[PDB]
RNA sequence: UUGACCUCAAAUCAGGUAGGAGUACCCGCUGAACUUAAGCAUAUCAAUAAGCGGAGGAAAAGAAACCAACCGGGAUUGCCU
RNA sequence: AUUGGCGAGAGACCGAUAGCGAACAAGUACAGUGAUGGAAAGAUGAAAAGAACUUUGAAAAGAGAGUGAAAAAGUACGUGAAAUUGUUGAAAGGGAAGGGCAUUUGAUCAGACA
RNA sequence: UCGAAUUUGGGUAUAGGGGCGAAAGACUAAUCGAACCAUCUAGUAGCUGGUUCCUGCCGAAGUUUCCCUCAGGAUAGCAGA
RNA sequence: GUGGAGGUCAGUGACGAAGCCUAGACCGUAAGGUCGGGUCGAACGGCCUCUAGUGCAGAUCUUGGUGGUAGUAGCAAAUAUUCAAAUGAGAACUUUGAAGACUGAAGUGGGGAAAGGUUCCACGUCAACAGCAGUUGGACGUGGGUUAGUCGAUCCUAAGAG
RNA sequence: AAACUUUCAACAACGGAUCUCUUGGUUCUCGCAUCGAUGAAGAACGCAGCGAAAUGCGAUACGUAAUGUGAAUUGCAGAAUUCCGUGAAUCAUCGAAUCUUUGAACGCACAUUGCGCCCCUUGGUAUUCCAGGGGGCAUGCCUGUUUGAGCGUCAUUU
């Protein structure tokens, strides 16, 4: 009875998504990602697993601002605008 | 022999380079060489080719043809040559693709441009 | 489920409209290579776990 | 994993070393890196010559004190006997040490002397503009050997 | 076709405001063909424009507040340059040059001497 | 009655700063056991891994409460030894 | 100092079961309540010129044709081994088969004559 | 056995040397005399299995001594170079 | 005998390199070497040196592929089917009509909670799927469809969380 | 004698070894120092004339402004006024903008597209109710401003 017939019973979810990373890791009565830690400030990690940092450090996702950071930081932070020539 | 710090003879970086590179850059790339007349008529070797020139294929089965660019296919690295096509079996006509380094210029299409170009690599005109 | 948050709906919603065969005028384009919808879904095969 | 006639060896490779390897495949980068920061201190620092003025100095102990090695500045004492303080002495690229004392004369002398030399052997500019190119010899030390 | 930018900067603020509401009415109306047409590239273009005359509104009233506010302390945040989080911490060039009056009086007395080698 | 002082409060008070990320390298805290000893507890692995706090383009160290015992040396760092 | 970041030059390095897990819509698809786990998968041709048309077929297809330097390259696509399979040809077989030395017979072939 | 120490939904609390146990070492997600996940970790192994071309010449030992030694080592001996 | 490296033979090659096939030929005791033919299509070898991720039959070896087994075990619980017409290339299985039966309201009827997420509905449609079939489908393709002051949520408090 | 079994070969299967490839990996070296409340990194949902994904972007949505180039883009359609030109482009560059819902994440919550407060404004016969538009209200801490508390405590009133 421990295996196939209390399987039937499986219909009720230890976890929902995660406002923070969207991964159905949010445990409800515990009120806690177990992925990403939310609502804990800090974003959950640790240096046993380096595949889930992997999984998730910065530029595996859109870098919205920090893409242009080096273009910006290679023409000096430039104010302003470019003028005109001719041609 | 290269000399520059800055250049890379790697085969691997050249053709990532080539095969990636961006519109504006194939423009160049795609250069055709001057005809003998136009070559003493502007003294100069080559040029970017462009749309409304007019071309003779100087090398493979189409070599004697001619006839004016049709689109310069920059995604295919292949200038058609409205005039130089395929019949097909059901009729059907179907451009062939021409690389300009096999082709010669024999009549240019000049704007403002096209000759102050010309002349900023130090050529005459007509 | 028949009575679901918006969250839920809206995930559903975006999950019905990926699914659709491959618009065929791709399989034209130069240098294509995508030949099939290779992430396509469906409900009685594999569950999309919310 | 005793056997044979052969001689006790320690041989230190019990903890995780492999992690802390150092190849100094950079050896000759480092050299170029070198010789290239020294042709741009050269330039910035005008006809001044790259090094300051070491004086003599008795090296220390029973084992090497039959040589004579540049020390590090030039004592108070030495500074001023030679004609000259502390604080204008340094922009002379002369170095001067706070620390060390006078308690031989034969150095005393040796150093004040080193001193005299260098004042002759040398030319400096005017504050005011003028700069009259006058090209560097790059060390100072070559030029007051020991 | 498609409106131009340079053409737009030279309308008057409210004249820019009813070619916005031209292009508006403009747009929803091809919204209404599209459905009919099997295709509608016009509302391409016509959906760009939109976008070029809100840049302009934007551009120009934005010039305004910065003229009006241009050269004092306090100005939007949003004026103000953007550089680094920590660049904008730095100490401004006159907090950083600061030298204490003794030893101001040090540096005059005994500077760097321009010297050289030879005899 | 009126005005100070000290200490403590409140404001959607005027202006600012902190959080989070990352962490190869750097400053600290904390801290195993497998293992080796042909057993094993001291020891070893290791002042290592995992955990925690904090920085920079480097960090830290740094102008001697130093080394010496010499005819003395002379901030720190790093290499060869 | 630096297995991170930005930008560069390289190698007696690996060559798609190798090299990073990933040369590809790869940290994807898929598994797990979750922490986590985590693949496979590159190559027609110079060019689609990706086979008009005829015929048999319900269709898929077959058969002609046609394209091409080549379909002994047909989007199952370079070369296309092996195990294993169909057909054809040859041969042997009274409770395995295969092997050694030797010769008959059948098949097959080198060289040497001059 | 079937009207109560009854059955059962949802919510909720208890977490791994810990929980929970009308007590079987039972149950704690097909895992329980200590759950699952990753890492230390390529843990150690006097034990088991495997260890990839040809030819040529030479060619053994199961005995001595010491060993928490008796399925292992050191030592001598035999063997090659 | 293999991969890569220095030198050399001004080595082989689109008039066909490498590879693969071949009870065809030759050299070596052997590891192997050479040639013919066929397939093939862009590279490759000899000699002196250098170098190693350098040789497989085994490891209940790793990954992939394939057999004998074998057209075999099997496709037998849930009482049951039958006649005709229509459609269709094709009908034991679709649709319609007729008959025989079943569940027997503690339902094989009529709705919902959880869970799924479009399966609902229409049109088209059979390559795969539904361990016979298929013209049918919860399949494939293409579209349509979920209307609230009063039904729920939202509000309240419970154990508890914080 | 067939069949069948077996062996060899040719042709055809199966399978993907081999050979040759390589916009990838791996290692070395050189140069450089730039995330974030001025809202980062990450998440979610969206955005094209015809897109599921990858890439890119944010209701200005495979992009807007600017600058350089000087005529494309291209699977199909397409516009045509854009070709001696403030001008093509799925171009390069990028200094100006837009930047949904979130996130340290900040009015409160959040398994809810749940529920407050203030200010300006518009409509509804309205300072008070409803609705639309805009702009706001987290925490610790520093400097200062203002308003206060306490026989903590100094003086000053008659
Ligand atoms: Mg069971
Ligand atoms: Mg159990
Ligand atoms: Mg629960
Ligand atoms: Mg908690
Ligand atoms: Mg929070
Ligand atoms: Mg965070
Ligand atoms: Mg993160
Ligand atoms: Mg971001
Ligand atoms: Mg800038
Ligand atoms: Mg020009
Ligand atoms: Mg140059
Ligand atoms: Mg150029
Ligand atoms: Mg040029
Ligand atoms: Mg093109
Ligand atoms: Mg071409
Ligand atoms: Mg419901
Ligand atoms: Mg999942
Ligand atoms: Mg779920
Ligand atoms: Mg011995
Ligand atoms: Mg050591
Ligand atoms: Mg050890
Ligand atoms: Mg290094
Ligand atoms: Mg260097
Ligand atoms: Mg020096
Ligand atoms: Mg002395
Ligand atoms: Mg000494
Ligand atoms: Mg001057
Ligand atoms: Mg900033
Ligand atoms: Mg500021
Ligand atoms: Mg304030
Ligand atoms: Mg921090
Ligand atoms: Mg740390
Ligand atoms: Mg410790
Ligand atoms: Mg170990
Ligand atoms: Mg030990
Ligand atoms: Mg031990
Ligand atoms: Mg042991
Ligand atoms: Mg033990
Ligand atoms: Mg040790
Ligand atoms: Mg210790
Ligand atoms: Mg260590
Ligand atoms: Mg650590
Ligand atoms: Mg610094
Ligand atoms: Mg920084
Ligand atoms: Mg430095
Ligand atoms: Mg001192
Ligand atoms: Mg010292
Ligand atoms: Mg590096
Ligand atoms: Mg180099
Ligand atoms: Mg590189
Ligand atoms: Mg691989
Ligand atoms: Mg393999
Ligand atoms: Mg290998
Ligand atoms: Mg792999
Ligand atoms: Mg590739
Ligand atoms: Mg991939
Ligand atoms: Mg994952
Ligand atoms: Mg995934
Ligand atoms: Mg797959
Ligand atoms: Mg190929
Ligand atoms: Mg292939
Ligand atoms: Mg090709
Ligand atoms: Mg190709
Ligand atoms: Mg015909
Ligand atoms: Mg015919
Ligand atoms: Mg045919
Ligand atoms: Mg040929
Ligand atoms: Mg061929
Ligand atoms: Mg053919
Ligand atoms: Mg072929
Ligand atoms: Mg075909
Ligand atoms: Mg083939
Ligand atoms: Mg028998
Ligand atoms: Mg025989
Ligand atoms: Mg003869
Ligand atoms: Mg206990
Ligand atoms: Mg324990
Ligand atoms: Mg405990
Ligand atoms: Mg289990
Ligand atoms: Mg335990
Ligand atoms: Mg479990
Ligand atoms: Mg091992
Ligand atoms: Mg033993
Ligand atoms: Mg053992
Ligand atoms: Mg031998
Ligand atoms: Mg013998
Ligand atoms: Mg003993
Ligand atoms: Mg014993
Ligand atoms: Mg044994
Ligand atoms: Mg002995
Ligand atoms: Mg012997
Ligand atoms: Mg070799
Ligand atoms: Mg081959
Ligand atoms: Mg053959
Ligand atoms: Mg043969
Ligand atoms: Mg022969
Ligand atoms: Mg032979
Ligand atoms: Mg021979
Ligand atoms: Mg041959
Ligand atoms: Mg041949
Ligand atoms: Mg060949
Ligand atoms: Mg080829
Ligand atoms: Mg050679
Ligand atoms: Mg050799
Ligand atoms: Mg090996
Ligand atoms: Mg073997
Ligand atoms: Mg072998
Ligand atoms: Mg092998
Ligand atoms: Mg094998
Ligand atoms: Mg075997
Ligand atoms: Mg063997
Ligand atoms: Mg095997
Ligand atoms: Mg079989
Ligand atoms: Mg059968
Ligand atoms: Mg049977
Ligand atoms: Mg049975
Ligand atoms: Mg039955
Ligand atoms: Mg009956
Ligand atoms: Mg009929
Ligand atoms: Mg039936
Ligand atoms: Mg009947
Ligand atoms: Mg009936
Ligand atoms: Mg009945
Ligand atoms: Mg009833
Ligand atoms: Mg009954
Ligand atoms: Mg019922
Ligand atoms: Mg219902
Ligand atoms: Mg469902
Ligand atoms: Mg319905
Ligand atoms: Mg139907
Ligand atoms: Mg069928
Ligand atoms: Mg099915
Ligand atoms: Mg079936
Ligand atoms: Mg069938
Ligand atoms: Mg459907
Ligand atoms: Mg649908
Ligand atoms: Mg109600
Ligand atoms: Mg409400
Ligand atoms: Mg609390
Ligand atoms: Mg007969
Ligand atoms: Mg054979
Ligand atoms: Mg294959
Ligand atoms: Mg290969
Ligand atoms: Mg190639
Ligand atoms: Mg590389
Ligand atoms: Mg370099
Ligand atoms: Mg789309
Ligand atoms: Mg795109
Ligand atoms: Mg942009
Ligand atoms: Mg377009
Ligand atoms: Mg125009
Ligand atoms: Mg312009
Ligand atoms: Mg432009
Ligand atoms: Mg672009
Ligand atoms: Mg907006
Ligand atoms: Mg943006
Ligand atoms: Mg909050
Ligand atoms: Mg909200
Ligand atoms: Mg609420
Ligand atoms: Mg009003
Ligand atoms: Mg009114
Ligand atoms: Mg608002
Ligand atoms: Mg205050
Ligand atoms: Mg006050
Ligand atoms: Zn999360």
């Amino acid at each position: 009875g421990k295996g196939t017939p209390s399987f039937g019973k499986r219909h009720n979810k230890s976890h929902t998504l995660c406002n923070r990373c969207g991964r159905r890791s949010f445990h409800v009565q515990k009120k806690t990602c177990s992925s990403c830690g939310y609502p804990a400030a800090k974003t959950r990690s640790y240096n046993w697993g380096a595949k889930a940092k992997r999984r998730h450090t910065t530029g595996t996702g859109r870098m919205r601002y920090l893409k242009h950071v080096s273009r910006r930081f290679k023409n000096g932070f430039q104010t302003g605008s470019a003028s005109k020539a001719s041609a | 022999a290269k000399q520059s710090l800055d250049v890379s003879s790697d085969r691997r970086k050249a053709r990532k380079a080539y095969f990636t590179a961006p519109s504006s850059q194939r423009r160049v790339l795609l250069s055709a060489p001057l005809s003998k007349e136009l070559r003493a008529q502007y003294g100069i070797k080559a040029l970017p080719i462009r749309r409304d020139d007019e071309v003779l294929v100087v090398r493979g089965s189409k070599k004697g043809q001619e006839g004016k660019i049709s689109s310069v296919y920059r995604l295919k690295f292949a200038v058609q040559v409205d005039k130089v096509t395929k019949e097909k079996v059901n009729g059907a006509s179907v451009p062939i693709n021409l690389h300009p380094s096999k082709l010669v210029i024999t009549k240019l299409h000049l704007d403002k441009d096209r000759k102050a170009l010309i002349q900023r690599k130090g050529g005459k005109l007509e | 489920a028949a009575q679901k948050s918006f969250r839920i709906k809206q995930k559903m919603a975006k999950a019905k409209k990926q699914n659709r065969p491959l618009p065929q005028w791709i399989r034209l384009r130069t240098n294509n290579t995508i030949r099939y919808n290779a992430k396509r879904r469906n409900w009685r095969r594999t569950k999309m776990n919310i | 994993a005793i056997s044979k006639n052969l001689p006790i060896l320690k041989n230190h490779f019990r903890k995780h070393w492999q992690e802390r390897v150092k190849v100094h495949f950079d050896q000759a980068g480092k050299k170029v890196s070198r010789r290239n920061a020294r042709a741009t201190r050269a330039a910035k620092i005008a006809p001044r010559p790259l090094d300051l003025l070491r004086p003599v100095v008795r090296a220390p102990t029973v084992k090497y004190n039959r040589k004579v090695r540049a020390g590090r500045g030039f004592t108070l004492a030495e500074v001023k006997a030679a004609g000259l303080t502390a604080a204008y002495a340094r922009t002379i690229g002369i170095a001067v040490d706070h620390r060390r004392q006078n308690r031989n004369q034969e150095i005393f002398d040796a150093n004040v002397q080193r001193l005299k030399e260098y004042q002759s052997k040398i030319i400096v500019f005017p504050r005011n503009g003028k700069a009259p190119e006058a090209e560097q010899v790059l060390s100072a030390a070559a030029t007051f050997p020991i | 076709a498609g409106v131009k930018a340079y053409e737009l900067r030279t309308k008057s603020k409210e004249q820019l405001a009813s070619q916005l509401v031209d292009l508006k009415k403009e747009l929803a109306e091809l919204k209404v063909q599209k459905l009919s047409r099997p295709s509608l590239p016009k509302i391409k273009t016509v959906r760009k424009s939109i976008a070029c005359v809100l840049t302009v509104i934007n551009e120009q009233q934005r010039e305004a507040v910065r003229q009006l506010y241009k050269g004092k302390k306090y100005q939007p945040k949003d004026l103000r340059a953007k550089k680094t989080r920590a660049l904008r911490r730095a100490l401004t060039k006159f907090e950083a040059s600061q030298v204490t009056e003794k030893q101001r009086k040090k540096q005059i007395a005994f500077p760097q001497r321009k010297y050289a080698i030879k005899a």
